[PDB]
RNA sequence: UGUACAACGGGGUAUUGUAAGCAGUAGAGUAGCCUUGUUGUUACGAUCUGCUGAGAUUAAGCCUUUGUUGUCUGAUUUGU
RNA sequence: GAUAACCGCAGCAGGUCUCCAAGGUGAACAGCCUCUAGUUGAUAGAAUAAUGUAGAUAAGGGAAGUCGGCAAAAUAGAUCC
RNA sequence: UCUUGGUGGUAGUAGCAAAUAUUCAAAUGAGAACUUUGAAGACUGAAGUGGGGAAAGGUUCCACGUCAACAGCAGUUGGA
């Protein structure tokens, strides 16, 4: 879908930046339910 | 997560958004975006700035 | 039709450039007919080649 | 970067390239510097090594005292005005480039900072922060 | 379906000339209008009228307006006609603004 | 899923958000919402 | 012949920064009228103020659409 | 009398002597826009990859580039000091 | 690296991109991006892409007919 972006705190511990405020971007992926239609068998075989 | 005020304009300033401006003489000027912050590099006074909060609260506009 | 040989006669007889000289579209066929001078002067007279008015450059803002 | 910093630095964005001239914010008599090193920096071949703010850099003293001019001295970055960006996703800049000259170690020359100074070079060094005023 | 129609139309020259050489926007406005009346009317043979050439040209060469509204009328071609029997032949409409117009059917009576 | 088992601190952090930017992306967005937008400007001219 | 697609229209979002027109007891003043105001008159007058965060532009590779008007069988080739 | 009538292998961005000379901006026969007059000729159409040629813009630094500030930018008129 | 003549591949290829720019209709015609006329848009901007001459050219001037070749596209047009 594209990009925004948040805030959140930080656990971190050792960071400077522990336990405060960090703008971070995001990827939205809009994920509809998948329709299952088929199965496929696969068997191993010297050649894959 | 503290909303900022922009101080040429008086828009409100998300996290990430605009530019913090330190003058040398030790003070803080917050725009939330570069239209603000050209019209500040550039000398104007926000009270003549028709869009700008300073102006329609001089010029008594939305009450 | 070919009218150049008339727009430049028409030109030299009422004495402007062939930029200011109109010939009737839908009168092409008898145009077409003067071949002459004379002919070009009855097509003149009748109207049918126009002496087409100056463009104007006017002085106002000038003045 | 090098010795004497008092903890680790997130990546502020290089604004001070070798040949730059920065002010000098302390009261050492210097008024500027000339960066001609950047301590920590790496080797790639046509990259001029560029300072940030809270770096140490090596100097000259071009205007100033005759006592301060002529030598390589070490300095520490404290304004910047290259933007750069804190986590906390402000983007940030000052006026001027300045600096302040310390010894090896990153004890102060001067003693007192004019104007403001960053709080990532405040951090990084302690007695910067000890002789700044306000801070960003 | 019916042959002979007239509409009126609003095209949007803006969205169709963004980004083209100023030396084109109105020679290559006279091509999307007949691009227009092609989709429209589903003929290939389209004749616009010179009053809407000078309309197109009225701003030079790179000052075509934003939106033009066409009258735009499917005939029968005569006297031979090609390899489509009708044609297609684009008015302009003189209206106060060409905005907020949406296309009618202008009936002949 | 990932491939292996990640244990290296920046996984298994277990993030909160504190807030998601939902201004414009079609130009320098002021606003979050639409009711923050009205609170701002107050009313306009355009028509109820 | 569709919970279709298109062209317009509407809305949203955005950019700029307050359109034109009209009015004004705003306007540095100058020039005329006097039965000379005192928030008289007439002419000219950058600019200002109100209607007016107005107006304009907005997909052209933005979002949305129960609106209007259209469109929806042309050609070629392919067999174990 | 020449971006086609001359010379240059040609209807060649070269070369080849001279007269006349509108308005505005402006010091100006500069550049820019217009009037008279003249032309609209130069293979076209579609699309807008890389690499070009021509024109540009650029945070922070400011010659660290390079044989060398080459190229570009900066400066610019006028009045007063 | 023979002489003269002819012919290939490269190859339907490199190219036909300086001088801001064309567009709509009608007419003519077998056929019109290019001819003519109208219309619009532009340019030269009077040290002109204007009006004349000197050298040189020599009929290129003009009209009628006409398009095999020539005008490195076209041509119904032309200094052909
Ligand atoms: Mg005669
Ligand atoms: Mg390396
Ligand atoms: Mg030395
Ligand atoms: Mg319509
Ligand atoms: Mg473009
Ligand atoms: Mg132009
Ligand atoms: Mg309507
Ligand atoms: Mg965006
Ligand atoms: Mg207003
Ligand atoms: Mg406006
Ligand atoms: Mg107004
Ligand atoms: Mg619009
Ligand atoms: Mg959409
Ligand atoms: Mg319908
Ligand atoms: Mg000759
Ligand atoms: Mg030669
Ligand atoms: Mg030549
Ligand atoms: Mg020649
Ligand atoms: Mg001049
Ligand atoms: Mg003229
Ligand atoms: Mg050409
Ligand atoms: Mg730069
Ligand atoms: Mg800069
Ligand atoms: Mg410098
Ligand atoms: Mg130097
Ligand atoms: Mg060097
Ligand atoms: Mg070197
Ligand atoms: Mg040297
Ligand atoms: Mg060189
Ligand atoms: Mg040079
Ligand atoms: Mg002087
Ligand atoms: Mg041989
Ligand atoms: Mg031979
Ligand atoms: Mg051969
Ligand atoms: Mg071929
Ligand atoms: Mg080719
Ligand atoms: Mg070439
Ligand atoms: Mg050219
Ligand atoms: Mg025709
Ligand atoms: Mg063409
Ligand atoms: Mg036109
Ligand atoms: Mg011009
Ligand atoms: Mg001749
Ligand atoms: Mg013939
Ligand atoms: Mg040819
Ligand atoms: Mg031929
Ligand atoms: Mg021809
Ligand atoms: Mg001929």
């Amino acid at each position: 879908a594209g990009m925004t972006t948040i805030v959140r705190d930080l656990d971190r511990p050792g960071s400077k930046f522990h336990k405060r405020e960090v703008v971070e971007a995001v990827t939205v992926v809009d994920t509809p339910p998948v329709v299952v239609v088929g199965v496929v068998g696969y068997v191993e075989t010297p050649r894959g | 997560m503290k909303v900022e005020i922009d101080s040429f304009s008086g828009a409100k300033i998300y996290p990430g958004r605009g530019t913090l401006f330190v003058r040398g003489d030790s003070k803080i000027f917050r725009f939330q975006n570069s239209k603000s912050a050209s019209l500040f590099k550039q000398r104007k006074n926000p009270r003549r700035i028709a869009w700008t909060v300073l102006f329609r609260k001089h010029h008594k506009k939305g009450i | 039709a070919n009218l150049r040989t008339q727009k430049r006669l028409a030109a030299s007889v009422v004495g402007v450039g062939k930029r200011k000289v109109w010939l009737d579209p839908n009168e092409t066929s008898e145009i077409a007919q003067a071949n002459s001078r004379n002919a070009i002067r009855k097509l003149v007279k009748n109207g049918t080649i126009v002496k087409k008015a100056v463009t104007v450059h006017s002085k106002s803002r000038t003045r | 970067s090098g010795n004497g910093a008092q903890g680790t630095k997130f990546r502020i964005s290089l604004g001070l390239p070798v040949g730059a001239i920065m002010n000098c914010a302390d009261n050492s008599g210097a008024r500027n510097l000339y960066i001609i090193a950047v301590k920590g920096s790496g080797s790639r071949l046509n990259r001029l090594p560029a300072a940030s703010l809270g770096d140490m850099v090596m100097a000259t003293v071009k205007k100033g005292k005759p006592e301060l001019r002529k030598k390589v001295m070490p300095a520490i970055v404290v304004r910047q005005a290259k933007s750069w960006r804190r986590r906390d996703g402000v983007f940030l800049y000052f006026e001027d480039n300045a600096g302040v000259i310390a010894n090896p170690k990153g004890e102060m020359k001067g003693s007192a900072i004019t104007g403001p100074v960053g709080k990532e070079c405040a951090d990084l060094w302690p007695r910067v922060a000890s002789n700044s005023g306000v801070v960003v | 379906l019916k042959d002979v129609v007239t509409r009126e139309y609003t095209i949007n020259l803006h969205k169709r000339l963004h980004g083209v050489s100023f030396k084109k926007r109105a020679p290559r406005a006279v091509k999307e209008i007949k691009k227009f009346a092609k989709l429209h009317m589903g003929t290939d043979d389209v004749r616009l009228a010179p009053e809407l050439n000078q309309a197109i040209w009225k701003r030079g060469v790179k000052g075509v307006e934003y939106r033009l509204r066409l009258r735009i009328s499917r005939k029968r071609n005569e006297e031979e006609d090609a390899k489509n029997p009708l044609f297609s032949y684009v008015e302009p409409v003189l209206v106060a603004s060409a905005k907020g117009l949406q296309t009618v059917v202008v009936e002949e009576d | 899923k990932s491939l292996y088992t990640n244990t290296s601190r920046k996984a298994l952090e277990e993030v909160s958000l504190k807030w998601i930017d939902t201004a414009s992306k079609f130009g320098k967005g002021r606003f979050q919402t639409p009711a923050e937008k009205h609170a701002f400007m107050g009313t306009l001219k355009k028509d109820l």
